[PDB]
């Protein structure tokens, strides 16, 4: 209805009115997180198999 | 292992035991997916045997699951899967439903999907025709030309019915898979007898295409 | 080089069986979807044919092609009590596996609950149980360098019939049933011409099946067990080519050797399991 | 949950008697259960254990062929068959609730306890310190010694704690070494590595006046430590 | 008010294509790709006797619970493969499960549309169901725990809702989604999730306002499955159209695109390696692939499961992957 449309355009103006930032500086975060945590990644970098749980 | 491991593994044990015991007597039960649209005559023959609704009843040394899923009121390919295993599906099909808009379209189409559903390729179905005595009643007067305006036949109740059950046998489209039609006047006490004839059959054809014999 | 040929032939043939009888044991025991009492029946079947194709079939071949049991007597007395054993086995398994399915199609009910594991262990076991009443009995007595089984007139009685002729008509019975039942069902199936043509193809798929089965149980094993049923009655008058009885022999063993192709091979389960591997 | 110990009683030497255990509040049949004597002036004795669902089951070196331990699931009564009753045997039996799997918390729930008085290579658990006396508010330590060390390959530590306080049952301190039993105030602390354990109460109030039973549980033959009861 | 919300849309639109400076791609061309991540299957847990639908891992990353069609909610130590418990659901037709954090409760919930809470750690030495959150009014999809009183649902009345446990109430409801709400992720702070529905749209909700922060639109069919980024500012979705996506909550973009011409199947369930890296999706197809999620490139493939993928988890600690499958096993893979 007329309340479903309302809803619709406030939930849109809400949502479009953040701060977004460069997807160069996003991917620039993502790079920097996995790179600073490659070592604490077992599946990444497998543990020796006296380290593994799961033997 | 250690002592504490030792009993885990004991307990562990017991419970792969229960496990075992609980699937044999869960592989004993006729899975029944009880389907229809909307005011089919679904809870008439539900009477004669929330999200989900599951009915466990005893016929002739067989036990069977009926799970009447209709108060799902969202896109069945989202939950069509969780029935990817049961024996047939127990379509209901209100026969006084063509002079009522479709609803007996929309049930026709409903009935495609079903047989057509990658998940029901040799699932057999038990089509009942619900409220057969007042399609009587409204088949004298009313044509048969709402639902079917190719239908070019007698505007009798014996033939009205047969090209409607016939409508439906043609969306089979598979030869792994069978449609056991019957016909309902919801006061016939008798209608788990043909659900339950209909499973006999699935099961010897079922056995018979394991034997090559089918 | 006479003996070369056949020499050749008779390796292809166990080879061939204990490649297929071994391939039909892998897929009962690797997967868990052919672990089925009907499927437990089939992959009895194929050990037992197995055990026929790497017990039995090695020595017989050598008698065959030396033309002359170059073993033991004591080697003689075990390696043809093998032979009636498994034999005897291998055709109460067909039997045991048409039981099974006369009880699947004729009781369903039973099928969906009383069937267990355990009945085709017993089943298995029974079939065992009858090769060894076939096979022993000589041993506990009932009888130059010749290998052939007992022809005491009362024991060839009893061990055609025991080994080939009642499990013969017991097949015949309960195929013939299981046939009647195949019917029925078509006919009730068609109790529109699609329906009709699929009832003309099931009717001529349950006519061929049942033809493959009981056709290649006769024409292996009855050539043989007619010769070994009339023979000691003709212990003067007939006489054995000992060519032909060879043939009529190497049919019932290659019995063994066409029982994974009808049971299981041509199981469409069977078929994607192997498709999966 | 209670467990109820019924029999006892006096018996002459040599005699014979049954004890029962009426549990209750507690899905009995999945877990399994102890018989745990105290002599009427010494420590904790493991008796006996049957596992759930009675499928394994072990006995103290010394009552073996005597004892009988078995369990009754229907009715939930854990039952010890007790012939050959020499003088040594007088003793509070106590029923013992345990349950294993992965984190769970073995001899957490003690019986009540039956008094029974008759007429006239084991891991060895040691508590050299014994009768300390203590003030309400400091923190104490009470150390446990093994012969054997009880980590074990998997780095579970078998050691038990327990609390047998003036008049009442035993009741689970921490289950294995460092792991803080459910319904225990987190004023006790456990720690320890190998065969050197101890166990530290941070402020000790006036409930916690008793006597610390060391356990251990790597193999089966489970020894207690004589106790080292707090005083004031 | 149509013209209104579509100008809006193209606003956002304009505003996504304007922090749109360099793709994922672009800047990860330079990284070395690992070549070729290989797990292999360590344990395998038997014992379920239908397909399984979830599974969900411990915090302690040895503990795991299973839920499939048998009416079994299965918890395994999977170090030695022991089970736990087993948990008979009052409804057979669970399709997720959730551990919770602390490890005292376990939920599930499916077709009934109501999410079960299980108390584990009872004084009794069975589990019980300690609270039957009711009030969804379709079939529970995904559910997760934020603490031992807090737990998150998703569910096909296109709602997700959040339940205080204790008063079996719900908290809040999130509303917005159009088709069925199929997966749920909370951040790791669990201070706001996102989830994946059936309309091809993964909305970002805040926990305690209960308002949809963003809205990310990349999909062109039914999400199936979402997983936030080990960092809690991405999350990559899996949707039936056989690709996966790697949202930015601050971008407000998809960042990378994880699909292969191989790939025609749909994705059951996505999850990150421990340092995130790694992307491993369930397909249809039978097996698991392992996608370099800064690179895009299928790093690795998880073959051995007879039937579909339907869930795998990656534990907290990193050091395994737990992928359930239809043919009822779950394979330990390190
Ligand atoms: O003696 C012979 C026979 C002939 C063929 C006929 C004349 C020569 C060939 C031959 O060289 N041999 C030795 C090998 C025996 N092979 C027999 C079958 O493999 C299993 O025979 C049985 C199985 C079960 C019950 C039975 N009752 C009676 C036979 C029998
Ligand atoms: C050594 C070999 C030849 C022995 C095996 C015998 C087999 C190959 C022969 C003997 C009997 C034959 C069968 C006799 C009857 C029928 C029924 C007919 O409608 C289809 C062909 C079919 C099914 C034949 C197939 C081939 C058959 C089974
Ligand atoms: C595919 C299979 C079933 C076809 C049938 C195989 C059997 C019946 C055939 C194939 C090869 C044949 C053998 C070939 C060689 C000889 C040597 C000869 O001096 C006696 C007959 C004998 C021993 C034949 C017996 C029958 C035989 C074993």
């Amino acid at each position: 209805s007329i309340a479903q449309a309302r809803k619709l355009v406030e939930q849109l103006k809400m949502e479009a009115n953040i701060d977004r930032i460069k997807v160069s500086k996003a991917a620039a975060d993502l790079m920097a997180y996995c790179e600073a945590h490659a070592k604490e990644d077992p599946l990444l970098t497998p543990v020796p198999a006296s380290e593994n749980p799961f033997r | 292992l250690s002592a504490e491991e030792r009993a885990a593994l004991e307990r562990s044990k017991a419970i792969e035991k229960n496990l075992k015991e609980d699937g044999i007597s869960a592989a004993k039960d006729v899975k029944l997916l009880l389907l229809g649209a909307g005011e089919s005559g679904k809870n008439t023959i539900v009477k004669q045997m929330t999200g989900i609704v599951e009915t466990h009843f005893t016929f002739k040394n067989l036990h069977f699951r009926l799970f009447d899923v209709g108060a799902q009121r969202s896109e069945r390919k989202k939950w069509i899967h969780c029935f990817e295993d049961v024996t047939a599906i127990i379509f209901c099909v209100a026969l006084s439903g063509y002079d009522q808009v479709n609803r007996m379209h929309a049930s026709l189409k409903l009935f495609d999907s079903i047989c057509n559903n990658k998940f029901f390729i040799d699932t057999s179905i038990i089509l009942f025709l619900n409220k057969k005595d007042l399609f009587g009643e409204k088949i004298k007067k009313s044509p048969l030309t709402i639902c079917f305006p190719e239908y070019t036949g007698p505007n009798t109740y014996e033939d009205a019915a047969a090209y409607i059950q016939a409508q439906f046998e043609s969306k089979n489209r598979s030869p792994n898979k069978e449609i056991y039609c019957h016909m309902t006047c919801s006061t016939d006490t008798n209608n788990i007898q043909v659900v339950f004839d209909a499973v006999t059959d699935i099961i010897i054809a079922n056995n018979l295409r394991g034997c090559g014999l089918y | 080089s006479y003996q070369v040929i056949t020499s050749l032939l008779l390796g292809t043939l166990i080879f061939c069986a204990v490649l297929g009888n071994a391939c039909v044991v892998a897929a009962i025991a690797l997967e868990r979807s052919l672990q089925n009492v009907a499927n437990y029946l089939i992959g009895s079947l194929a050990v037992t044919d197995l055990m026929v194709s790497v017990l039995v079939l090695p020595m017989a071949a050598l008698y065959q092609v030396l033309n002359k049991w170059t073993l033991g007597q004591v080697t003689c007395d075990l390696f043809i009590a093998l032979d009636v054993l498994c034999c005897t086995s291998s055709i109460w398994h067909l039997c045991a596996i048409a039981l099974d399915r006369y009880w699947a199609i004729t009781d369903p009910i039973d099928y969906v609950n009383k069937r267990t594991p355990r009945r085709a262990a017993a089943l298995i076991s029974l079939t065992w149980l009858i090769g060894f009443l076939i096979s022993i009995p000589p041993m506990l007595g009932w009888r130059p360098d010749a290998c052939t089984i007992s022809k005491d007139h009362g024991y060839t009685i009893y061990s055609t019939f025991g080994a080939f002729y009642i499990p013969l008509l017991l097949m015949l019975v309960l195929y013939g049933r299981i046939f009647r039942a195949a019917r029925f069902r078509i006919r009730k199936t068609v109790k529109a011409e699609a329906k009709r043509k699929m009832a003309l193809a099931r009717e001529r798929k349950t006519v061929k099946t049942l033809g493959i089965i009981m056709g290649t149980f006769i024409l292996c094993w009855l050539p043989f067990f007619i010769v070994a049923l009339v023979l000691p009655f003709c212990e003067s008058s007939c006489h054995m080519p000992t060519l032909l009885g060879a043939i009529i022999n190497w049919l019932g063993y290659s019995n063994s050797l066409l029982n994974p192709v009808i049971y299981a091979y041509f199981n469409k389960d069977f078929q994607n399991a192997f498709k999966k591997i | 949950v209670q467990l109820v110990e019924s029999g006892g009683g006096l018996v002459q030497p040599g005699g014979s008697r049954k004890l029962s255990c009426s549990a209750s509040g507690f899905a009995f049949s999945s877990f399994g259960m102890h018989w745990v004597r105290q002599a009427p002036e010494k420590g904790l004795e493991w008796v006996a254990y049957i596992s759930s669902g009675s499928g394994t089951i072990y006995y103290a070196d010394t009552v073996k062929g005597r004892f009988t331990i078995s369990r009754d699931d229907p009715k939930n009564t854990l039952f010890l068959q007790m012939t050959s009753l020499r003088s040594e045997d007088t003793a509070m039996y106590y029923c013992v609730r345990s349950i294993y799997y992965y984190g769970s918390s073995p001899f957490d729930f003690w019986g009540q306890g039956t008094t029974l008085t008759v007429s006239s290579s084991d891991i060895v658990m040691t508590q050299a310190t014994s009768s300390v006396p203590v003030t309400p508010g400091e923190s104490v330590s009470i150390s446990c010694r093994s012969s054997k060390s009880l980590l074990h390959s998997n780095g579970n530590t078998y050691l038990y704690w327990f609390l047998q306080r003036p008049g009442q049952s035993p009741q689970l301190l921490i289950y294995r070494m460092s792991n803080l039993a459910s319904g225990v105030p987190d004023r006790f602390s456990g720690s320890g590595s190998g065969t050197a354990f101890t166990l530290t109460i941070s402020r000790l109030e006036a409930e916690d006046v008793g006597v610390y039973y060391c356990m251990q549980h790597l193999e089966y033959p489970l020894t207690f430590g004589a106790g080292t009861k707090l005083e004031l | 008010l149509r013209q209104e919300a579509e100008q809006l849309k193209n606003q956002i639109r304009d505003a996504r294509k304007a922090c749109a400076d360099a793709t994922l791609s672009q800047i990860t061309n330079n990284i070395d790709p690992v070549g070729r991540i290989q797990m292999r299957t360590r344990r395998t847990l038997r014992g379920h006797l239908a397909k399984i639908y979830a599974m969900h891992w411990g915090t302690d990353s040895r503990l795991l619970v299973s839920a499939s069609q048998d009416g079994k909610l299965i918890i395994w130590d999977s170090y030695t493969t022991n089970k736990v418990h087993a948990i008979p659901l009052r409804s057979s037709w669970v399709m997720t499960c959730a551990y919770a954090p602390s490890g005292n409760y376990v939920a599930c919930g499916g077709l009934d549309n109501i999410c079960s809470i299980y108390n584990l750690k009872t004084r009794e030495g069975n589990v019980r169901v300690s609270r039957e959150l009711a009030g969804h009014t379709g079939y529970l999809s995904c559910c997760r725990f934020l603490d031992d009183n807090q737990i998150v649902t998703s569910s096909g009345d296109t709602t997700c809702a959040l339940w205080d446990i204790e008063t079996g109430q719900q908290t809040t409801t999130f509303t917005g989604h159009t088709g069925d709400v199929m997966s749920l992720s909370l951040a790791p702070d669990t201070r706001l999730f996102v989830s994946g529905a059936c309309d091809a749209s993964a909305k970002l909700w805040d926990v305690r306002e209960g308002m949809c922060r963003q809205t990310f639109t990349g999909h062109e069919s039914d999400i199936n499955a979402i997983c936030f980024f080990p960092n809690g500012n991405a999350f990559a979705t899996g949707s039936d159209d056989a690709t996966c996506r790697l949202f930015d909550l601050r971008a407000d973009q998809e960042l990378m695109t994880y699909s292969h011409d191989n790939i025609i199947c749909g994705i059951t369930s996505v999850s990150f390696s421990k340092s995130g890296r790694l992307l491993l999706a369930g397909y249809d197809d039978f097996n698991c692939n392992v996608w370099d999620a800064l690179k895009a490139d299928r790093a690795g493939v998880l073959a051995g499961h007879d039937n579909r993928v339907s869930c795998l988890g990656v534990t907290d600690d990193g050091m395994a992957v737990a992928t359930g499958s239809w043919d009822s096993f779950l394979k330990i893979w390190n």
